[PDB]
């Protein structure tokens, strides 16, 4: 019984569903159990790099913090030397770090690098069995791993990404450019796929927030 | 000038550590969050600065303010020392 | 998409292949060597809405056009920005887009052109012109802060005598108008353009169109001095007869 | 490695103790409490009655807006006024020219 | 003894109130183009090489645009397709218009074709008769 899904909100009628092949970790050669539909408009943007180079940029500058500081003249007991804790938080626009979610996921599935699974649910708990299955499907040297929601991860995933240090499990939320950039291949579930959807296709259309929506 | 004898000690940096290897999870935190919490609430650091920036002045007085209270008497008014010439520098010059 | 053909022959992108976009940074100068070495508030700010504006809206489905036109649901539906900060204090219509919109419904606006009132109701609209308090209509522009500061719903407020005369005006068809002389400035206003005056009690949904709240009312639906059970997704009476005097005084 | 969990701000009502020398002195008034029934309405337990005006605060209310708030009676003798001053400005001008 | 009595019947006013966060789709109209003028994609699309897609508002992606303060410009953005056959479709509409060759610069990288000058108005007809 292959696994069929359809994109829940409506494809252009002008741009064609994009497919992959879905997977499943349950035996080493289960590669294949079913085929999935995925938006266009979310799994087939242009590939605008410059974009996801930004997001890096702004992913590991916003949080930067510099302690570095020297006194000068007046207060000896360097004359542009740094002065006090420094900060270079800034923020860019919603859309474009959207935008920019979208297009790692065009560049990671068109390059083979993505990889669709219906559950994260291990056989065993062995990092081994991990490991070795990766090398079955010959995926990367270092693996993304995302689920839904923290609280229901499987537990026998948890003690094989916990103490694998090149594959990493994040939860849905945690999602980032820098670590589909920084992790060789991703690895998505099928539950993961339709809320990424469901966030990144909710962005059409501004009714401009007039307070934060905290 | 002369220069050492002999190579510094070998460092080795992973660069797949925990640490390395996480940064940056839930930077995205608004967008698939719902936007409950905005981005700048993930901000560590000192108070005063926590989701916001300025330059140096605009830091200094943000940050008496925000501890002026729990500031020292000698820090404060050695701040207040520096602020003032600061202020004519900015402000006049 | 050739484009796409391109993407899957290349080989995986790195970190470090990453690349700033060309002419994003522009060049800095830093003095490590010699080449920096050496060296009107009482007027009503009103926002208008034109009736070209006004019939896209109504084109585009924006604004039911069952619901009679309503301020909240422009606001709702974007159709201007309004700033408290601005204090805007009055609402009109822009004399452009006449022969553009051509639609017939209700509608109250703070103010509303001589003019383009004979038009829509030559169409069949119904048109009246009530006052809301700046602060008044910021807090009905914005009905769920207040319920999480907890206030109550206030009595809706009235001019001051500066612009008692305007609504005050049969003509201006104010809510303080005399609905005596309401049929027959009606019948007047047909004859200006002459075109045959369409009974709105004739429309089937005259009750609903002809649907006017009391003045103190700010809210049709809501009478003034109410309460809101907003976890309760309901809407609470006072029952207490001393509010009935604090609402009468 | 697994991330550790999703970052979270804590939901429901919150009361500040107001012993307590931290906290701010604008948490601890009414309108803060006002603003947990606003939030969370019977969960957050304020009583509603609680919320009206008291008969103090009615009385204060009243004299405010009689003092201050002229009702339509008032406004339209005011107009009447206006006019008879106009229409008497008016023919002093005819007369005079 | 509460002082305040709960009834459900009145709260659909509050529930129209509710802010929307999605633009709603464009409704049906009997006859086309509206009366004010809006008329939606052209049926059947064109099968050029080029696809131009509406805007989020159902609109034509076309904007005028002045820099420098003297050089008056159009850009289209929202093109798919083949850039180049658009341009030279454009190229040629424009120049009996024009009376010459319109000066034009092409962004591929952005998708983007900027043209000095104004002629939204000739181009947003253009384009209906290109069936977009």
């Amino acid at each position: 019984d292959p696994v069929l899904r359809k994109c829940e909100l409506r494809i252009p009628v002008h741009r064609r569903p994009v497919q992959a092949w879905v997977e499943s970790l349950r035996g080493f050669e289960q590669e294949r159990i079913g085929l999935a539909e995925l938006h266009p408009d979310v799994f087939a943007t242009a590939p605008r790099l410059d974009i996801v180079h930004q997001v890096a940029i702004w992913q590991r500058n916003f949080r930067r913090i510099s302690y570095a500081n020297t006194k000068t003249r007046a207060e000896v007991s360097v004359a542009h030397g740094p002065r006090g804790p420094t900060s270079y938080y800034y923020m860019l626009p919603m859309k474009v770090r959207a935008l920019g979610l979208k297009v790692a996921l065009t560049v990671k599935l068109m390059q083979d690098d993505l990889h669709i699974v219906d559950s994260l649910e291990l056989p065993t708990a062995d990092p081994q069995y991990l490991t070795e299955l990766a090398q079955y499907r010959h995926w990367g040297s270092s693996v993304l791993l995302v689920d839904l929601t923290h609280e229901e991860m499987p537990k026998n995933v948890v003690a094989a990404t916990s103490g694998l240090n090149s594959f990493n499990l994040i939860p849905a939320v945690g999602l980032n450019v820098y670590s589909m950039l920084k992790h060789q291949t991703l690895v998505l579930t099928l539950p993961s796929v339709a809320f990424l959807e469901d966030k990144l296709l909710w962005q059409d259309s501004r009714y401009t927030p007039l307070y934060p929506f905290r | 000038a002369f220069v050492r004898l002999t190579l510094p000690p070998p460092k080795v940096v992973d660069r797949w550590n925990e640490k390395r290897a996480l940064f940056g999870v839930y930077d995205n935190i608004g967008i698939l969050g719902n936007f409950e919490k905005h981005p700048k609430e993930l901000i560590k650091g000192p108070v005063w600065l926590r989701g916001w920036r300025g330059n140096e002045l605009q830091r200094c007085v943000r940050k008496k303010k925000f501890v002026g209270n729990r500031m020292f008497i000698e820090d404060l008014h050695n701040l207040n020392k520096r602020i003032s010439y600061l202020y004519k520098h900015f402000n006049r010059h | 998409g050739t484009s796409l053909d391109l993407l899957r022959s290349l080989p995986r992108v790195s970190l470090a292949n990453l690349k700033p976009s060309p002419n994003s940074r522009k060049r800095e100068r830093r003095p490590r060597d010699r080449r920096r070495g050496r060296k009107h508030s009482f007027r009503h700010q009103y926002q208008p809405l034109s009736l070209r504006r006004l019939q896209y809206l109504i084109d585009l489905g924006r604004v039911d056009p069952t619901q009679p036109i309503d301020l909240t649901q422009l606001v709702n539906g974007r159709g201007v920005t309004i700033q408290p900060l601005k204090r805007d204090y009055g609402v009109q219509l822009v004399e452009e887009g006449a022969d553009t919109f051509q639609a017939k419904i209700n509608i109250e606006v703070q103010l509303a052109s001589e003019l383009a009132i004979a038009a829509i109701e030559k169409n069949g609209g119904v048109v009246t012109t009530a006052f809301y308090d700046p602060r008044s209509l910021e807090i009905l522009c914005k009905p769920i802060p207040f319920f999480l500061r907890g206030q109550p719903i206030p009595k809706r407020m009235l001019p001051p005598e500066s612009l008692v005369p305007y609504y005050t005006d049969a003509k201006n068809r104010g809510y303080l108008a005399d609905p005596a002389k309401f049929p027959e400035a009606r019948l007047e206003l047909a004859m200006k353009f002459g075109y045959v005056l369409p009974d709105i009690t004739k429309d089937e949904l005259f009750r609903m169109l002809s649907a006017r709240k009391d003045p103190r009312q700010i809210f049709f639906g809501l009478a003034p001095g109410w309460v809101v059970n907003m976890a309760d997704k309901k809407i609470l009476k006072p029952t207490d007869e001393n509010l009935l005097k604090y609402y009468s005084s | 490695y697994r991330a550790p969990p999703p970052p979270r701000r804590r939901p429901g009502p919150h009361s500040p103790d107001p012993e307590n020398l931290l906290t701010p002195r604008w948490q601890l008034t009414p309108r803060y409490v006002a603003k947990q029934f606003g939030r969370h309405g019977a969960i957050s337990g304020v009583p509603p009655a609680s919320l009206w005006p008291t008969p103090e605060q009615l009385r204060e209310l009243e004299a405010e807006e009689q003092e201050w708030y002229p009702s339509l009676a008032t406004m339209q003798e005011s107009l009447r006024l206006q006019q008879q001053a106009l229409e008497a400005r008016r023919q002093a001008r005819e007369q005079r020219i | 003894n509460p002082g305040f009595v709960e009834s459900v019947d009145e709260y659909q006013f509050v529930e129209r109130l509710l802010p929307p966060t999605k633009i709603p789709e464009p409704p049906k109209h009997k006859h086309y183009p509206t009366p004010s003028g809006w008329q939606p994609p052209r049926d059947p699309l064109p099968s050029l090489p080029y696809f131009v897609r509406r805007s989020r508002m159902h609109n034509i992606p076309v904007y005028k645009e002045i820099t420098h303060g003297n050089r008056q410009m159009t850009l289209i953005r929202k093109v798919e397709g083949d850039i180049w056959a658009l341009q030279k479709d454009v190229e040629e509409f424009l120049s009996p218009l024009l009376g010459k060759t319109p000066i034009t610069q092409v962004n591929e990288v952005t998708g983007t074709l900027r043209i000095k000058g104004y002629f939204d108005e000739q181009l947003k007809a253009w384009l209906l008769e290109k069936g977009f």
